[PDB]
C-alpha cells in the first residue's frame, strides 16, 4: 500500500493499523523513513506558513460572519441590552418551534450568540460599520494567500533556506524581539491613537481620513520638542460615553489607572501608552545580539561564561547551546512552556482588569473567555512537559551535557521526584482532610466546628497593592507610605478608585473558601508536575527498563516480565497527567465560575459559607446551576439553551465512552473480532464482500490515546455547556 | 519432506480450524506418530482421537503447530512431531526440528543470528544515531 | 432521565446536613470519593508506580533504611481487582445513600 | 482584630448559637419530660451553650458567616490555633517515625528480616517504642554521626 | 500462652488492629472528656 | 404505620447523636429498612423478651455450628465417598431440609 | 449591508487562497 | 551525531571559564579597562543613579529626561563593579 508513504513498516502492514497509525504519526517528520534534517526543517517551516494562512482564515471567517449574519451596527448603539450574534443557524432538522427559539437576536432568523467577545474587541478596536469588519476579512484573506504562497516558495530549490539560516540564533531572536514584538506593539499603539481613541471619541478616521485627520491637536510637534507630557493633558471625562464625543478629552497618551467609568474598562489612552511603552522596550531588547555587525552578545559565550565559581551547578550552562539549537523538540517545549504560562496570565488579568468596553458586564462571556484560556494553557503545559521528555530520548548527548545543568537534574531526578511526591501527598492529605472534617462537623450540625483559614497572606498581598478591606496598613493601604508617595499624582488615585470599589473583579475579597481551593490548585499543580517530571526524568530508563531510550518514547510496554510493565513510557506519563491536568483545571474553573456567579447576584455569601465543605460545591453550584440547562429542552416545551443541554448529555456520553478504551484492553477485543471476522466469512450473500485490510483490535497506545480524547471531549464540552447554559440562564 | 496421505486424528470438526487466509497465504501442518489412539485437545478448541501410526493435521498457525507440539511432547511422550508450512503454490516447507533436533539442546552446524558483543548498557543513544544508519549496537 | 430522576431525587440526600440522614449525605460524598478513586487503579499500569516507587525508596535508602520486605506495586490482576472493587463499593453505595435518604425523607 | 471581629462579640456567632439551641427545643418539645430522649436532647443543648461560650472567650476571631476563623501566619496570639497544635503533630510523627526506622534496622540485622517484619517482635518494638521520646536530639545525633545520610555511591539509582 | 499463638498475635495485621483500635479509643475518649476543641487554649 | 422501625442507637461523641432521629414511640434511633419488624409481626412475636430468646437460640446455633467445623476437620472429617453421594444429598437436602423446615414453618 | 456583491469578492479571494493552499500541500506532500 | 554545525556570531570566543575569574573576553569592548576604572565608574555611577532616581521618586507628570538617563547608572553600576572584580583577579 501507499497511504503511509512515510513508513514502509505501515504501509506493508495487511490491517487496519496502518491506517490508524499513517494518522497518527504523519507529522512525526524526525521518524519518517529517509529524512534529512535540511527536509525537516524545510517542512517545518511551510507548515508553519501553512498554520498561519489557516489562522488567518479563521480570524477571517469570523468576521466575515459577524458581518453578514451579525448584529453588531445596531449592537454599537446599546451594546448592554443587545446580545451579540455569532452567525445564523441553518439546519434542516430544526422545528417551527426550535427556529422560534433561536430568533432571540431581532434578527428574523434563528442565530447564535457569540460568547467570544470579537465585539466587544472590534468596538474598543474601532470597528463601528458592518463594511469595517468586511475589509477586515478581506483583508485576512489575502494575508492567507500570501502566506499560501509563501509557504509554496520556500519550498521551492532556489527559495528553500539552508540550516546554517535555521539554526542563526542571534538575527531571529533580534529580529522577533525588535519587529515581530517591538515594531508590532508600536504599530498597535499607532492604531490605538489614530483610530481607536478618535473612533471611542466619536471621531471616525480611516484610510480616507487618517493622514489629513491630526490625531492631536499639537500634531508631532510635542514630541519632537521633548514636551512629550502635552500628549497626556486633557484626558477623557469620567462622564464620557465611549463611541460619542461628549465628556471626551485631547490626551492620546496617559498614565490615569484604574477604570473608565462607563465602559468599565482600561483606558485606551493607558493602553496606548503601555504598547508604545512596551514597544521601545522591545525594539531595545531586540539590538542585544551579535549578527553582520560587531556589537551585540553571543548566546554560546553567555551561556559558557554563566558558572557559579562555587562549583554547586557542575559545568554551569556549557554545552547547553548546541543542546537546544540542536534539539527542536527542546525548543519546542520551552515555547509550549512559555506560552502555557502567559495564556493563563492573559486569562487572569483580562478578567481581574477588563481592557474591552463592556465586556466586564458580559457574564457569559468573561466565563466563556476565562474557562478558554485555561484549558488550552493547561494542554500548553502538558504538551511541553511532554516535549521536554520527548528531547531526554530522542536528542539528548550525554557527552556533550558532561556535568552540567541539564546531566545534574539528570543526576538527582530521584530526589527531586521523591520530594515532588511528598509535597503532593502532603498537600493532597491535609486539603482534603480539612474539607472531610468541614463536611462531617456541618452535616452533624456543628459548622462552629470547621476549619477556616484566613488567607491572611493574599489578603496581605491585596492591601499591599491597595484594598483597604483587610485592615493591614502596609504601602499602598497606608497613607504615609512611600510606595503611595511615589505614586500619588500618576496613578494610583485610579487604581485605588478602581481596587476599592466592589463592581469589579480586580482583587476579589478572599475568604477561607477560597484558600482550601487555592490549596487544592496547589496540589493539582503539583501533581501533574509530578507525573509529567517523572515521565520526563525517567524517559531514558529507570530500574525496571533500565534500556527505555532504545524502545523510543512511546512504546505500549515490556511485557509481563518483571512484576509487570504496564505504562512504563514517558507518553503514559502524559496520558497520566492529561487526567490530571483536566482535574487540576476543572477545579481552577469551578472556583473562578462560583465566584463569580456568586458575586454577579450578589450573594457572595452563598460561596463565603458553602465553598468550606464539598456538599457545597455539589448542591449550591453543581445542582443548583444545573437546573435552567437540564431545562433547556422538557416534556412541555425548549428554549435556546436546548443545544446546550443536548451537548452537556454528549458530553456524558463520549466521556463514558472513553471510559471503555480506557478500562477494557486489547486481547478481549482481538479474542472477539477474531469471532466477527470469521462470522462474515462464513456469511452467505455478505461473503461476496471481503475487507482488503485485515479488521484487527486497536493497539495498547492506540486504545489509550482513544479513550484518552473520548474522555478530554466530554470533560470540555460538558463543562462548556454547563459554564455558557448556567450563565445565560442565570442572567 | 511431506507426505499429504497421511490420516488425520478424526475430528469432528469445529469452527475454530484455518480459513480463507490458509488457502490464500500459508498454511501450517503437522505430522507426528502415536503408539497408541489416545484423546488429545485441539489448539483450536474441542477434542480429537490421534490414530495409531501417523497423523497429519492441518493448522492456520505455527503457534498453532507448535502448541500442539508442546501439548504432546509433554502430556503425551511423543516428540517426533515436525512442522511444515505450505504456500498456495505448493511450496512445502519444512519449519520445526529444523535440524531435525529441537532447538533447546545445541548442534553442530549453526550461526549465530542478532548476537551482540557486549551488555545492553553499551548500547548508543538515539542522538548518537540520529541522521546516521549507525546502529544502537 | 437526568434531571426529574437523578437531579430532582437527589435533593433529599444533597440537603440532609443537620439532619439524622446527614450520614446518608456524608456516604453520598464518600461513595463519589471512592469511584472516582478506582479510576486511578482501572485507567493506569504497573510500570508508572513500580518507578514511583523507585524514585520514593531511593529517598528511604538515604536516610540508610528500608523495608527487608521490598516494597513492589500491585499485580496487573490485582491492580483491576482493586479498581473493579473501588468501582464497585463507589457506586453502589452512591446509589445505598440516594436511595435511602430519598425514600427515608418521603416516607 | 486581624481583619475580623471577635468572636465573643458577634451578632452572627449570637444568632448561630440561638440558631441550634432553637432546633434541640423544638427536637425536645415532642419528648416527655425525664424520658431518655428528653435528658439526651438537654444534654446536647448543654454541650452547644458550653462550646460557644468556650470559643467565645478563647479569643477565635469570627467572619461575616459567624463562624471562627483562623490566623495560621505565625502571630503569637493566635498560636494556639496552629502552630503548637501543629509542634504536638510534628513531636508524634516524628515520635512514629523515629521508632520504626529504629526497628526496620534491628530487623535487618536479624536471621529473617521479612519474618520480623510480618511477625513482630514485640518485646523490641515497645523497646523503640519507648525510646522514641527524645527523637529530635536522637535524630540529630545519627545525623551528626553519619548513621543517618547515606552515601551517593551506597545507593541504588537508576541509568541515566 | 502457647508460644505459637504469641507469634499468631504477633503477626502484622492483628498489631496493626489492636493498636489502631487502642489509638482509635485514645482519640475517642479525649474528646469525649474535652469536646469541642478546635484550639490549644492559651 | 406512625413510628418508623429503629433497632440500632449510636453513641453521644463528636455530634454523631444527631444520627439518633426521631423515629417514633418515644425513641430516637437509626431507621432501619431491612424489614425485621414485619418478620417478626408475621412470626407472632410480641415482646422482647422473645427477641431475647430468639437472640439467645441464635447464639446457641452459632456455637454449635463452629463446634461442628472443628469437629469435622479435626475429629471426624469424612470422606471422598462420603462426599460424592449426590443422590442421598439431594435426597435429604429436598425432603429433610427444604421440606421439613416448610412443614415446620406452616406448623 | 453586506451585498452580494462584497460577498462574491469575498468568495473570490476564498477560492484564490484554495488554490494556493492546494499548491502548498502538494509541495508539502512531496 | 548527524547534526549540522550550529552557526555562531563572528569572533566567537571560548569563555567558560573554572578559574577564580572570568577571562576578560567575558567584559566584551571593556576587556582592556582597568580595574581601578572599572571601581570609580561604579561609584560614580552608583553615587549619580542613586541622586537622579531620588529626584525622579515622587514621579512627575513631566519627569527629567536627563534624570531618567541618569538612573539607569545604578544598575549600571553593578556590572561596572562586577566587572571590577573580575579585571583585578585576572592580573589587571
Ligand atoms: C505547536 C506545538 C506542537 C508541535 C509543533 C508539536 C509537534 C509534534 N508533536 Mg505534539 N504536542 C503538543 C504541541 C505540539 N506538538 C501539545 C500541546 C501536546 C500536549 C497535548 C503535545 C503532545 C504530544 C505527544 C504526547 C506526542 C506529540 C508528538 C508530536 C510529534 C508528532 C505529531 C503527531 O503525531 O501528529 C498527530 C496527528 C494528529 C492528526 C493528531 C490526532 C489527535 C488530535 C488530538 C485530534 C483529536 C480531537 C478530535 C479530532 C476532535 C473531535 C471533535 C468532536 C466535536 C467530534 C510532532 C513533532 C508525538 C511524537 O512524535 O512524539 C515523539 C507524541 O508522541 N505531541
Ligand atoms: C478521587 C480520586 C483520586 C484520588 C483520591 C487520588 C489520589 C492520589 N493520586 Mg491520583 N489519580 C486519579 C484519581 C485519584 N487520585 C485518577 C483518576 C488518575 C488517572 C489514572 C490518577 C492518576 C495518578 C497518578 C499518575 C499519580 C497520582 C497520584 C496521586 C496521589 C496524589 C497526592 C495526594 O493527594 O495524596 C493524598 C492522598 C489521598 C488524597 C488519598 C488518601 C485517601 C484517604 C483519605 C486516606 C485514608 C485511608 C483510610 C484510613 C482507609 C480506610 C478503608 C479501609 C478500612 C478499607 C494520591 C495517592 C500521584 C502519586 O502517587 O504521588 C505520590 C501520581 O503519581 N494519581
Ligand atoms: C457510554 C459509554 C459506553 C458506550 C457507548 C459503550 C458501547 C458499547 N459497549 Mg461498552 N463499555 C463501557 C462503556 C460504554 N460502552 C465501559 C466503561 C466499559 C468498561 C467496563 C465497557 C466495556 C465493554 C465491553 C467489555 C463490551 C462492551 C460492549 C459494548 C457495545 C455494546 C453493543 C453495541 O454495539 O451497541 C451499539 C450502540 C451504541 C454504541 C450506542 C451509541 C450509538 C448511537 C445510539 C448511534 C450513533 C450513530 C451515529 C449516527 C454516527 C454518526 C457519525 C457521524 C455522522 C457524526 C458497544 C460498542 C460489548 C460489545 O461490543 O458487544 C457487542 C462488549 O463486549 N463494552
Ligand atoms: C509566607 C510567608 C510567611 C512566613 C514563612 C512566615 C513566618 C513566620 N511568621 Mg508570619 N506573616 C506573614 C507571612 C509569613 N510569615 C504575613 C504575610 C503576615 C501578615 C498577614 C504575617 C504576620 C506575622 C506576625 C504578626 C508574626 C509573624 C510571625 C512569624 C514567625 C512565627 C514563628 C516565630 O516567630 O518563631 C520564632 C522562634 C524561634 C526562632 C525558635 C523558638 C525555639 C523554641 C522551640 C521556642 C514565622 C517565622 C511572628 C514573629 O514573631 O515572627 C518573627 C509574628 O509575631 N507573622
Ligand atoms: C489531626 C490532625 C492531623 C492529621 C490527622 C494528620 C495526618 C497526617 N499528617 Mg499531619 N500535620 C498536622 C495535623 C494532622 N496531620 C498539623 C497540624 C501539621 C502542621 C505542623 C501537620 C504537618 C504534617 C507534615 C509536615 C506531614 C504530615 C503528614 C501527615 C500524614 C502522614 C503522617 C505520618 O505518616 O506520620 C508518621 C511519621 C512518619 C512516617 C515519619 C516521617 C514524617 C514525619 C511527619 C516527619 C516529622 C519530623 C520531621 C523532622 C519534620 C520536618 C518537617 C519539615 C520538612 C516541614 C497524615 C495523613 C506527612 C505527609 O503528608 O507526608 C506525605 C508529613 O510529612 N503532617
Ligand atoms: C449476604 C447476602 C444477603 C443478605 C445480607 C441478606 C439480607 C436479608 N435477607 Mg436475604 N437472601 C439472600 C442473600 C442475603 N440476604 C439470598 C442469596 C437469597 C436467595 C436465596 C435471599 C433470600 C431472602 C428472602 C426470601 C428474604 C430475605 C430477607 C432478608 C432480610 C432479612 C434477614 C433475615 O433474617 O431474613 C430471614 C428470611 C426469611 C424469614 C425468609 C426465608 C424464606 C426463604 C425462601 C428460605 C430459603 C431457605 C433455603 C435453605 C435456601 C436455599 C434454596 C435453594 C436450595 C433453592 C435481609 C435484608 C427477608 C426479607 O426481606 O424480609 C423483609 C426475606 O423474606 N432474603
Ligand atoms: C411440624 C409441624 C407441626 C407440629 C409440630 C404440630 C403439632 C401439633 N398439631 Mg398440628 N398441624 C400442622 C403441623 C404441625 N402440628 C399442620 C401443617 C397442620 C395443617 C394440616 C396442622 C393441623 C393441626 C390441627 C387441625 C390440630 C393440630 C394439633 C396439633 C397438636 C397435636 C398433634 C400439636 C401441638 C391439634 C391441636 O391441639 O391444635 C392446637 C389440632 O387439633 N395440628
Ligand atoms: C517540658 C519539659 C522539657 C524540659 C526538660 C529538659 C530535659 C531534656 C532532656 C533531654 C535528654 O536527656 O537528652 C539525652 C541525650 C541522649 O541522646 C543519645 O545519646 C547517645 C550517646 S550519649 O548518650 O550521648 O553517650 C546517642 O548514641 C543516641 O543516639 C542519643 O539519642 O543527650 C544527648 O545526646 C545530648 C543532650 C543535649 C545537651 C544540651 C542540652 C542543654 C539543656
Ligand atoms: C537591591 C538589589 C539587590 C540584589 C538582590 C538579589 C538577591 C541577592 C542574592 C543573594 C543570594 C545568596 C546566595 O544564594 O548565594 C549563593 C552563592 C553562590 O556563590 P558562587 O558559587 O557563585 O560563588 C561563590 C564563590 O565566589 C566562592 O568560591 O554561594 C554562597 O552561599 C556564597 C555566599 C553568598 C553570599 C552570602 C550572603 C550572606 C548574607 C548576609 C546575611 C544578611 C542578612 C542578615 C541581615
Ligand atoms: C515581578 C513581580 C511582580 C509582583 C511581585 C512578584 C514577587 C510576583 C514579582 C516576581 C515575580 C516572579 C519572580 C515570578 C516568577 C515566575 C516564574 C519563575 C515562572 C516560571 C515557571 C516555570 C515553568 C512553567 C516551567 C516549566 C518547565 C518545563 C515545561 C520544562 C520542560 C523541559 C523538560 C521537562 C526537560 C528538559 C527540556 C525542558 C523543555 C526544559
Ligand atoms: C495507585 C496504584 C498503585 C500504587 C498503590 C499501591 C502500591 C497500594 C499500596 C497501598 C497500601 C500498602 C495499603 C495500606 C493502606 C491503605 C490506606 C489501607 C487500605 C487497604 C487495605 C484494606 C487492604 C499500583 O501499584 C498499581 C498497580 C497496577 C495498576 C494500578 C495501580 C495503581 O493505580
Ligand atoms: S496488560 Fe497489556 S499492557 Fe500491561 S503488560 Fe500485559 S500486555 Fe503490556
Amino acid at each position: 500500500t501507499k497511504f503511509p508513504k512515510f513508513s514502509q513498516a505501515l504501509a506493508q502492514d495487511p490491517a487496519t493499523r496502518r491506517i490508524w497509525y499513517g494518522l497518527a504519526t504523519a507529522h512525526d517528520f524526525e521518524s519518517h523513513d529517509g529524512m534529512t534534517e535540511e527536509n525537516l526543517y524545510q517542512k517545518i517551516f511551510a507548515s508553519h506558513f501553512g498554520h498561519l494562512a489557516i489562522i488567518f482564515l479563521w480570524t477571517s471567517g469570523n468576521l466575515f460572519h459577524v458581518a453578514w449574519q451579525g448584529n453588531f451596527e445596531q449592537w454599537v448603539l446599546n451594546p448592554l441590552k443587545v446580545k451579540p450574534v455569532a452567525h445564523a443557524i441553518w439546519d434542516p432538522h430544526f422545528g417551527q418551534p426550535a427556529v422560534k427559539a433561536f430568533t432571540k437576536g431581532g434578527v428574523f432568523y434563528p442565530v447564535n450568540i457569540a460568547t467570544s467577545g470579537v465585539y466587544h474587541w472590534w468596538y474598543t478596536i474601532g470597528m463601528r460599520t458592518n463594511n469595517d469588519l468586511y475589509a477586515g476579512s478581506l483583508f485576512l484573506l489575502f494575508l492567507s494567500g500570501v502566506f499560501l504562497f509563501a509557504g509554496w516558495l520556500h519550498l521551492q530549490p532556489k527559495f528553500r533556506p539552508g540550516l546554517s539560516w535555521f539554526k542563526n540564533n542571534e538575527s531571529r531572536l533580534n529580529h522577533h524581539l525588535s519587529g515581530l514584538f517591538g515594531f508590532s506593539s508600536l504599530a498597535w499603539a499607532g492604531h490605538l491613537i489614530h483610530i481607536a481613541i478618535p473612533e471611542a471619541r466619536g471621531q471616525h478616521v480611516g484610510w480616507d481620513n487618517f493622514t489629513k485627520t491630526l490625531p492631536h491637536p499639537a500634531g508631532l510637534t510635542p514630541f519632537f520638542t521633548g514636551n512629550w507630557s502635552l500628549y497626556a493633558d486633557n484626558p477623557d471625562t469620567a462622564n464620557h460615553i465611549f463611541g460619542t464625543s461628549e465628556g471626551s478629552g485631547s490626551a492620546i497618551l496617559t498614565f490615569l489607572g484604574g477604570f473608565h467609568p462607563q465602559t468599565q474598562a482600561l483606558w485606551l489612552t493607558d493602553i496606548a501608552h503601555h504598547h508604545l511603552a512596551i514597544g521601545v522596550v522591545f525594539i531595545f531588547a531586540g539590538h542585544m545580539y551579535r549578527t553582520n555587525w560587531g556589537i551585540g552578545h553571543s548566546l554560546k559565550e553567555i551561556l559558557d561564561a554563566h558558572r557559579p565559581p562555587g562549583g554547586r551547578l557542575g559545568a554551569g550552562h556549557k554545552g547547553l547551546f548546541e543542546t537546544i539549537t540542536n534539539s527542536l523538540h527542546f525548543q519546542l517545549g520551552l515555547a509550549l512552556a512559555s506560552i502555557g504560562v502567559i495564556t493563563s496570565l492573559v486569562a487572569q488579568h483580562m478578567y481581574a482588569l477588563p481592557a474591552y468596553a463592556f465586556i466586564a458586564k458580559d457574564y457569559t462571556t468573561q466565563a466563556a473567555l476565562y474557562t478558554h484560556h485555561q484549558y488550552i494553557a493547561g494542554f500548553l503545559m502538558v504538551g511541553a512537559f511532554a516535549h521536554g521528555a520527548i528531547f531526554f530520548v530522542r536528542d539528548y548527548d550525554p557527552e556533550q551535557n558532561k556535568n552540567n545543568v541539564l546531566a545534574r537534574m539528570l543526576e538527582h531526578k530521584e530526589a527531586i521526584i521523591s520530594h515532588l511526591s511528598w509535597v503532593s501527598l502532603f498537600l493532597g492529605f491535609h486539603t482534603l482532610g480539612l474539607y472531610i472534617h468541614n463536611d462531617v462537623v456541618v452535616a452533624f450540625g456543628t459548622p462552629e466546628k470547621q476549619i477556616l483559614v484566613e488567607p491572611v497572606f493574599a489578603q496581605w498581598i491585596q492591601a499591599s497593592s491597595g484594598k483597604a478591606l483587610y485592615g493591614f496598613d502596609v504601602l499602598l493601604s497606608s497613607s504615609n507610605s512611600v510606595a503611595t508617595n511615589a505614586s500619588n499624582n500618576i496613578w494610583l488615585p485610579g487604581w485605588l478608585d478602581a481596587i476599592n470599589s466592589g463592581k469589579n473583579s480586580l482583587f476579589l475579597p478572599i475568604g477561607p473558601g477560597d484558600f482550601l481551593v487555592h490549596h487544592a490548585i496547589a496540589l493539582g499543580l503539583h501533581t501533574t508536575a509530578l507525573i509529567l517530571v517523572k515521565g520526563a526524568l525517567d524517559a531514558r530508563g529507570s530500574k525496571l527498563m533500565p534500556d527505555k531510550k532504545d524502545f523510543g518514547y512511546s512504546f505500549p510496554c515490556d511485557g509481563p516480565g518483571r512484576g509487570g510493565t504496564c505504562d512504563i513510557s514517558a507518553w503514559d506519563a502524559f496520558y497520566l497527567s492529561m487526567f490530571w491536568m483536566l482535574n487540576t483545571i476543572g477545579w481552577v474553573t469551578f472556583y473562578w465560575h462560583w465566584k463569580h456567579v456568586t458575586i454577579w447576584q450578589g450573594n457572595a455569601g452563598q460561596f463565603n459559607e458553602s465553598s468550606t465543605y464539598i456538599m457545597g460545591w455539589l448542591r449550591d453550584y453543581l445542582w443548583l446551576n444545573s437546573s435552567p440547562l437540564i431545562n433547556g429542552y422538557n416534556p412541555f416545551g425548549m428554549n435556546s439553551l436546548a443545544v446546550w443541554a443536548w451537548m452537556f448529555l454528549f458530553g456524558h456520553l463520549i466521556w463514558a465512552t472513553g471510559f471503555m478504551f480506557l478500562i477494557s484492553w486489547r486481547g478481549y477485543w482481538q479474542e472477539l473480532i477474531e469471532t466477527l471476522a470469521w462470522a462474515h466469512e462464513r456469511t452467505p450473500l455478505a461473503n461476496l464482500v471481503r475487507w482488503k485490510d485485515k479488521p484487527v483490535a486497536l493497539s495498547i497506545v492506540q486504545a489509550r490515546l482513544v479513550g484518552l480524547i473520548h474522555f478530554t471531549v466530554g470533560y470540555v464540552f460538558t463543562y462548556a455547556a454547563f459554564v455558557i447554559a448556567s450563565t445565560t440562564g442565570k442572567f | 519432506t511431506l507426505n499429504l496421505q497421511i490420516p488425520s486424528p478424526t475430528f469432528e470438526g469445529s469452527t475454530g480450524g484455518w480459513l480463507r487466509a490458509a488457502e490464500v497465504e500459508e498454511k501450517y501442518a503437522i505430522t507426528w506418530t502415536s503408539g497408541k489412539e489416545q484423546v488429545f485437545e485441539m489448539p483450536t478448541g474441542g477434542a480429537a482421537i490421534m490414530r495409531k501410526g501417523e497423523n497429519l493435521l492441518y493448522l492456520a498457525r505455527k503457534e498453532q503447530c507448535l502448541a500442539l507440539g508442546t501439548q504432546l511432547k509433554t502430556g503425551f511422550k511423543i516428540t517426533d512431531y515436525k512442522i511444515y508450512r505450505i504456500f498456495p503454490s505448493g511450496e512445502v516447507q519444512y519449519l520445526h526440528p529444523k535440524d531435525g533436533v529441537f532447538p533447546e539442546k545445541v548442534n553442530a552446524g549453526r550461526i549465530g543470528v542478532g548476537n551482540v558483543s557486549h551488555s545492553i548498557g553499551k548500547n548508543l543513544n538515539p542522538s548518537q544515531i540520529k541522521f546516521t544508519n549507525k546502529s544502537f549496537n | 432521565w437526568l434531571r426529574d430522576f437523578l437531579w430532582a431525587q437527589a435533593s433529599q440526600v444533597i440537603q440532609s446536613y443537620g439532619s439524622s440522614l446527614s450520614a446518608y449525605g456524608l456516604i453520598f460524598l464518600g461513595a463519589h470519593f471512592i469511584w472516582a478513586f478506582s479510576l486511578m487503579f482501572l485507567f493506569s499500569g504497573r510500570g508508572y508506580w513500580q518507578e514511583l516507587i523507585e524514585s520514593v525508596v531511593w529517598a528511604h535508602n538515604k536516610l540508610n533504611f528500608a523495608p527487608a520486605i521490598q516494597p513492589r506495586a500491585l499485580s496487573i490482576t490485582q491492580g483491576r481487582a482493586v479498581g473493579l472493587a473501588h468501582y464497585l463499593l463507589g457506586g453502589i453505595g452512591t446509589t445505598w445513600a440516594f436511595f435511602l435518604a430519598r425514600i427515608i425523607s418521603v416516607g | 482584630v486581624a481583619g475580623l471581629t471577635p468572636c465573643k462579640d458577634s451578632k452572627d456567632f449570637q444568632r448561630r448559637l440561638d440558631g441550634s439551641v432553637k432546633k434541640l427545643k423544638t427536637r425536645l418539645a415532642k419528648y416527655e419530660k425525664g424520658t431518655p430522649p428528653a435528658l439526651a436532647l438537654e444534654k446536647q443543648i448543654e454541650r452547644t451553650q458550653a462550646r460557644f461560650e468556650r470559643y467565645g472567650k478563647a479569643g477565635l476571631l469570627c467572619g461575616t458567616d459567624g463562624l471562627p476563623h483562623l490566623i495560621t501566619d505565625g502571630r503569637w496570639s493566635h498560636s494556639g490555633e496552629f502552630v503548637i497544635p501543629g509542634l504536638f503533630f510534628l513531636y508524634i510523627a516524628g515520635w512514629i517515625g523515629w521508632v520504626g526506622r529504629s526497628y526496620v534496622l534491628f530487623a535487618r540485622e536479624s536471621d529473617k528480616p521479612t519474618e520480623k517484619e510480618i511477625i513482630l517482635d514485640v518485646p523490641a518494638a515497645l523497646s523503640f517504642v519507648s525510646t522514641g521520646f527524645i527523637w529530635p536530639v536522637s535524630a540529630f545525633k545519627e545525623f551528626t554521626s553519619g548513621n543517618l545520610i547515606a552515601d551517593e555511591s551506597e545507593i541504588t539509582v537508576s541509568p541515566r | 500462652m502457647d508460644s505459637n499463638f504469641l507469634k499468631y498475635l504477633s503477626t502484622a495485621p492483628v498489631l496493626l488492629t489492636v493498636w489502631l483500635s487502642f489509638t482509635a479509643g485514645l482519640v475517642i475518649e479525649a474528646n469525649r472528656f474535652f469536646p469541642d476543641m478546635l484550639y490549644f487554649p492559651m | 404505620t406512625a413510628v418508623k422501625p429503629s433497632a440500632q442507637v449510636v453513641w453521644p461523641i463528636v455530634g454523631q447523636e444527631v444520627l439518633n432521629g426521631d423515629v417514633g414511640g418515644g425513641f430516637q434511633g437509626v431507621q432501619i429498612t431491612s424489614g425485621f419488624f414485619q418478620i417478626w409481626r408475621a412470626s407472632g412475636i410480641t415482646s422482647e423478651v422473645e427477641l431475647y430468646w430468639c437472640a439467645l437460640a441464635g447464639l446457641l446455633m452459632s456455637g454449635l455450628m463452629i463446634f461442628a467445623g472443628w469437629f469435622h476437620y479435626h475429629k471426624a472429617a469424612p470422606k471422598l465417598e462420603w462426599f460424592q453421594n449426590a443422590e442421598s444429598m439431594l435426597n435429604h437436602h429436598l425432603s429433610g431440609l427444604l421440606g421439613l423446615g416448610c412443614l415446620s414453618w406452616a406448623g | 449591508m453586506i451585498s452580494d456583491t462584497q460577498i462574491f469578492v469575498a468568495l473570490i479571494l476564498a477560492l484564490v487562497s484554495l488554490v494556493l493552499a492546494i499548491r502548498l500541500g502538494t509541495a508539502l506532500y512531496q | 551525531a548527524g547534526y549540522s554545525p550550529v552557526p555562531s556570531p563572528d569572533n566567537t570566543k571560548e569563555t567558560y571559564w573554572e578559574t577564580k575569574a572570568p577571562s576578560s573576553q567575558v567584559l566584551g569592548i571593556g576587556k582592556d579597562v582597568s580595574s581601578g576604572n572599572y571601581i570609580v565608574a561604579s561609584v560614580v555611577a552608583a553615587v549619580v543613579g542613586a541622586a537622579c532616581t531620588g529626584q525622579c521618586i515622587p514621579l512627575t507628570v513631566s519627569p527629567n529626561p536627563v534624570f531618567i538617563l541618569g538612573s539607569f547608572l545604578l544598575p549600571y553600576s553593578w556590572a561596572l563593579h562586577v566587572a571590577a572584580w573580575i579585571q583585578r583577579n585576572n592580573g589587571k
